[PDB]
């Protein structure tokens, strides 16, 4: 390597004096500078592998509703679906921003949502579903209301089918919402 | 909304920028140590010696290989003989 | 002297506050009266009591009519909802027609109705009108006093000393430029010597070629009192050396103001005879401040004045040193608040001043002119008035429901231009007005208010930029410190669609650092002009028109420090000896640890060595350049 | 190491004054000082 | 970074039961749920 460098110094001798280099400075020095800044610059890639497709909305498909009187059958399975599941207009955002004036947290935490995040689900109150019976379920609901003093629990459960094609893994989100029924209460007497 | 997929990985950014940092500092900061073996004038005699060793490796006269190799080792054990043996003339 | 000399401009501050914090037409009259008196105060204090008191009585009569017209419009407290929803050019929010008395329509409880609603938080506003009324009558007592008869007699002598104050500026500037002239000539004589030493050695080589409680009561006495008091006294010593350049000429003009008052006591002047015995009988003290005093041509009360202000005690002597620093270096203070309110208000109309700061206040080579400071004063007055307007809910962009729509959104064009209806709408513009007028008062105290149309201004502007022999300083170490602190703040800004903007900040920061070593090593003043012009314009566009965030404000503060230093190297030139590394000068202990700590940073020594090779003009290759600087780093 | 700082600072001011023949000849002094450690012993005594 | 939150119990919510006679409908869908889903006492461990 040294011998070849010395022979190119012989075959192409630069003038033995005050020879400033013309553009080979910009040829290889600027190459080194740009390459080395690029080594500082790959956090472009380190931040392009973070938070890319964030923004696809979880508009649900189905919403169901039950009402279980104790350990017996539900009174409803109202799977409210499309097109009765309706998204918002911007005037619906105006309605929420006007109906929730005297709370600051209401205004802030509704304004956190996009014009597509918040969807209605117009649930029909008229089920087309025969409430299934049996003379054990018949009589023991009557016994838990008339004779039974133990607290009957009424749940109110949900469902949400979400697009797995829109990303995300959790399809269904549910919560039970239990109210108990006291003995000699007005609710048990009216149901009896 | 959907996020379909920090603090423990920016430290691995600082890890890889330090590794490449001292990797480029390999090319710098220690070449004054190598001036006495690479910044030398006319190198004709040592190519004569190395090509002597190669053809002696062909002709299997290996005593000449060991004696020429003792010339190489002693040329690289004494930089003032490197100055003698690599003048320009 | 605090009351009878400095508590007159405080009155104009209270006039500006009563205009600002309660908004009406009469508050606009308070603002215009404040602006007129801030302009003409230096000649109002020099009038006589048959005319200044007439103008002052017009001001007192204005405040009384403000109070009485608010009673005349408290007539409309009863008839209120009749004039409300009927458009009488919406006359309620003109005069802020709202009541304060309890036995009425109960304001800020009928705020719940909102369609064409009023403003309750700006009340009847008689509080600040009565506070101003207190200050106006107190000043009338002051203008009718003999104490003001001493103060105005003291001010007229400064009105005479304007010419000699400019003469003392001329003396110190000629002495400083000749001092740099001696430094440059001695340095080039050293380079001539050393080049002859190198040539003489190598021509010899040509010829050779030719051939107990006290154990901790000691701590809670010494480390409590004495060591802390020594550090506080060291800070006073540092500020005294920081403003001795102003303190000495102020003391010289103080002694001559004493003698000029004793000449003004019965006559106007007599051939400047008070200047004859002043500098001659005390010339050693008048040698550091005055130089050309005797070329053109003892006081005991000031002696005991100094002797009884030398024993003020700490935290008042420190305050005196601090106020002398503020009064001396006030160009930078005006620049500081012009930057500071633009850091807070991110508007497009608050861009107008710091662009002109970085391009026309910093780039005028001796000093900023009359024209800039008058432009800054007039534009801040216009900005106060135009932000005082559009605090009215007249026009539908000022209404409250669309304000809830455009809350915290940098797309609304009054929010982009700076017309927000917030309560603190004057962020720092009050501080900016007092800073600009105080600096005008200092420059008025001294002698400082002296294809075809763009050419005789700008060609002469660059003719100022490229022909004066001014100074020789090197500020590149401080510029590069500010650039590293920019990088530190940006990497702290990734600790937060916003982080994709800090990336383009990093590319432009690396590009500016590269072009900085290019222009520094090639000494090109013209290129550094164009580079600072394109940076001021492009950064002030790209930050505020496109992108508030505290780390973005803090990056802007360090970057505008960097613009101040780059313009300070536009003036004061480049020295004719760049001299390599800045840490290889003193050979100290801490200097060694800073050098090794510099090399511990990954990619600085590489870039320093490569770019110094590219932009200097040597014969070596790249590897030879690396060999030299590795030898030099090991040997240092 | 006083003499070699004299030589390196000579190279730096010669890089300023553009008398680059002196740069090449002083750089030949550096290379030969780092090619011969017995001259390093000569040139870095204490005295 | 290994075996941190190991230990959270899989106590179920619902248990259903069917009985399909051939390719025809089930006779039961008894979704036995809470509170009829009851965990153990330590005496139940003693019983086992």
């Amino acid at each position: 390597i040294i011998k070849c460098s010395r022979e190119t110094e012989k075959k192409y001798p630069q003038p033995k004096g005050q020879k400033k280099k013309k553009i080979v400075k910009y040829g290889m020095g600027g190459l080194i500078i740009l390459f080395l800044i690029a080594i500082i610059w790959f956090p472009l890639l380190f931040m392009s592998l973070i938070r890319s497709v964030v923004g696809v909305v979880n508009q649900p498909i189905d919403v169901t509703v039950t009402l279980k009187l104790g350990g017996y059958e539900p009174l409803f399975t109202m799977s409210a679906q499309q097109p009765s599941i309706v998204p918002f207009t911007p005037q619906a955002y105006e309605e929420l921003s006007q109906q929730f004036d005297p709370y600051p947290l209401a205004m802030q935490f509704i304004s956190q949502y996009s014009p597509e995040d918040i969807v209605t689900a117009q649930i029909e109150g008229s089920s087309g579903a025969l409430w299934r019976i049996s003379p054990p379920s018949r009589a023991q609901m009557k016994q838990e209301l008339y004779n039974g003093t133990a607290d009957i629990t009424l749940r109110f459960t949900w469902n949400f089918q979400r697009d797995l094609a829109k990303g995300g893994t959790v399809e269904y989100t549910n919560e039970k919402h239990t109210l108990e029924l006291a003995p000699n209460s007005t609710a048990r007497r009216q149901l009896a | 909304k959907v996020s379909p997929p920090g603090y423990g990985i920016v430290g691995l950014y600082v890890s890889i920028v330090l590794v490449v940092g001292k990797f480029v500092r390999g090319f710098f900061s220690e070449i004054s140590h190598s001036i006495m073996f690479e910044e030398l004038p006319c190198v004709d005699r040592i190519l004569k010696l190395c090509q002597d060793i190669f053809l002696v490796r062909e002709t299997r006269e290996l005593e000449l290989e060991e004696e020429l190799y003792a010339k190489l080792i002693f040329l690289y054990r004494s930089p003032e003989t490197m100055i003698k043996w690599t003048r320009e003339r | 002297v605090a009351v009878f000399r400095y508590l007159f401009w405080l009155v104009l501050v209270v006039v500006f506050v009563a205009g600002a914090t309660r908004i009406s037409i009469f508050g606009l009259g308070y603002l215009l009266a404040c602006f007129y008196l801030l302009l003409f105060g230096t000649t109002l204090l020099q009038k006589d009591t048959r005319a200044q008191l007439v103008l002052w009585d017009c001001l007192i009569l204005y405040n009384v009519t403000v109070i009485i017209s608010k009673n005349m419009l408290s007539l409309l407290s009863c008839v209120f909802v009749e004039q409300m929803q009927s458009n009488f050019c919406w006359v309620i929010q003109l005069f802020s027609l709202v009541c304060t008395v309890k036995g009425y329509y109960d304001p800020k409880e009928m705020m719940t109705r909102d369609r064409d609603c009023l403003l309750p938080v700006e009340e009847a506003g008689i509080i600040w009108d009565s506070i101003c009324f207190f200050f106006l009558l107190l000043q009338r007592r002051i203008f009718l006093s003999h104490y003001f008869l001493h103060v105005s007699a003291d001010l007229k002598a400064t009105a005479l000393q304007a010419s000699r104050g400019f003469a003392l500026y001329n003396a110190a500037n000629l002495k400083s430029i000749n001092f740099h002239r001696q430094i440059e000539e001695k340095s080039l004589a050293q380079l001539k010597r050393q080049m002859k030493r190198i040539r003489a050695k190598q021509e010899k080589y040509r010829q050779s070629q030719a051939s107990h409680m006290m154990q901790r009561v000691l701590s809670t006495m010494q480390f409590l009192w004495v060591l802390g008091q020594a550090t506080v006294d060291g800070l006073t010593r540092w500020l005294r050396a920081f403003t001795k350049h102003h303190r000495t000429m102020s003391d010289v003009l103080c002694a001559e103001r004493y003698l000029l008052t004793q000449e003004l006591l019965r006559v106007g002047e007599v051939r400047r005879g008070v200047l004859d015995q002043l500098y001659v009988g005390e010339d050693e003290a008048t040698l550091s401040g005055p130089v050309e005093t005797r070329d053109g041509p003892h006081i005991p009360e000031l002696e005991e004045a100094e002797r009884f202000e030398a024993q003020q005690g700490r935290t008042l002597r420190l305050l005196r040193a601090g106020y002398q620093c503020v009064a001396a270096h006030s160009e930078l203070l005006c620049y500081f608040i012009i930057i500071l309110n633009h850091m807070v208000t991110a508007s497009a109309a608050s861009l107008v001043l710091p662009v002109l700061v970085f391009l026309w206040a910093m780039l005028t080579i001796p000093r900023p002119s009359k024209r800039f400071w008058m432009t800054a004063i007039v534009f801040t007055e216009v900005m106060v008035v135009t932000k005082y307007l559009f605090q009215f809910g007249f026009f539908p962009w000022n209404s409250y429901v669309v304000l809830r729509r455009y809350e915290n959104k940098p797309y609304f064009p009054p929010r982009i231009l700076g017309l927000e209806k917030t309560d603190s709408y004057i962020k720092y513009d009050l501080v900016q007005l007092m800073a600009l007028f105080f600096h005008r008062s200092q420059l008025l105290c001294y002698g400082l208010w002296d294809q075809s149309f763009y050419q005789p201004l700008q060609r002469f502007f660059h003719d100022i930029l490229h022909t004066k022999y001014r100074a020789a300083t090197d500020v590149y170490a401080l510029m590069f410190l500010a650039d590293i602190v920019d990088i530190i703040i940006i990497i702290f800004g990734f600790w937060a669609q916003v982080p994709q903007a800090f990336l383009f900040m990093l590319l432009v920061q690396f590009g500016t650092m590269v072009i900085d070593r290019a222009l520094y090593l090639r000494k090109t003043v013209l290129g550094k002009l164009a580079f600072q012009v394109v940076l001021v314009v492009a950064i002030h566009i790209w930050m505020f028109f496109i992108l508030q965030n505290a780390v973005a404000q803090l990056w802007y503060f360090v970057k505008c420090i960097y613009f101040a230093l780059s313009a300070y190297q536009i003036r004061c030139g480049y020295p004719t000896r760049i001299l390599g590394n800045f840490l290889t000068k003193k050979y100290n202990h801490l200097n060694l640890f800073l050098f090794q700590g510099f090399r511990l940073v990954p990619f600085l020594v590489e870039l320093r060595a490569v770019m110094d090779w590219v932009w200097t003009d040597t014969t070596l290759s790249l590897s030879n350049w690396m060999c030299v600087e590795d030898i030099y780093a090991n040997i240092f």
